[PDB]
């Protein structure tokens, strides 16, 4: 998971 | 402010192309010549804009059977399917005019993009 | 020995949520409290394993309607059914209870995975 | 394009  | 989940379309297309192995939910046949080739319309019309045409037409969205223009290669059109399911473009000195012609006819901007680069090279 | 297209499987996706939000091609309403919902059967498959299982059954795959459980809230499905169709997640103090319980519902795994370990955080 |  990432910050987009 | 959404968190995104790198793999996930990657994850989602890998087990569309599973349903498709396993001929589960396909709604359509595309028929290129002799060979008949089974397939889901939304991942078609994501991926081409032939099929995107074809499956918003208020008649042709109920089809259960399209027939491409005699002169599409099977081949071509099965290394195009592949691509559409798997993000994979088996690209060979030997189909390369095949693939490029059937992409164009497909509406498929990248892989005609890819085709004239490969063949602009040798 | 095939190239790829990196971008390919997120303009699937990103095709796929348009289809949706015009309302194309969907073929499954799912009915949670006093909420509808319409979807694409194979994109809820490659995303959740409640799905998969559904769909895959002989008389459940083809019902048009589809009614979860009552325990089910209709704003954490809604949140659940955007990532499905983009890979993007709202989560937020207020909805992550709500999202993870029907994450564990949907057998959504790496949703459940991000709720658990943004839980344990706070 | 890449060489996957
Ligand atoms: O090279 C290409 C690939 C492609 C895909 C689609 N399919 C869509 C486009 C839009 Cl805007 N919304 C939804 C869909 Cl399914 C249309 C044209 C082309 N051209
Ligand atoms: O967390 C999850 C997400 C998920 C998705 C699916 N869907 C498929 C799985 C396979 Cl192997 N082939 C095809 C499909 Cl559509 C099943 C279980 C789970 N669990
Ligand atoms: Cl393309
Ligand atoms: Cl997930």
């Amino acid at each position: 998971w990432v910050i987009p | 402010s959404c968190i995104q989940f790198t793999r996930h379309a990657s994850d989602v297309l890998l087990n569309l192309n599973r349903l498709r192995s396993r001929d589960i939910l396909t709604d359509v046949v595309i028929v290129v010549s002799r060979e008949q080739f089974r397939a889901h319309k939304t991942v078609l019309m994501a991926c081409s804009g032939l099929f995107y045409s074809i499956f918003t037409d208020q008649l042709k969205c109920n089809l259960s059977v399209i027939n491409l223009d005699p002169e599409i290669n099977p081949e071509g059109f099965c290394i195009l399917l592949d691509f559409m399911y798997t993000s994979r473009l088996n690209l060979r000195e030997g189909n390369i005019m095949a693939v490029m012609a059937t992409a164009m006819y497909l509406q498929m901007e990248h892989v005609v993009d890819t085709c004239r680069k490969f063949i602009k090279a040798s």
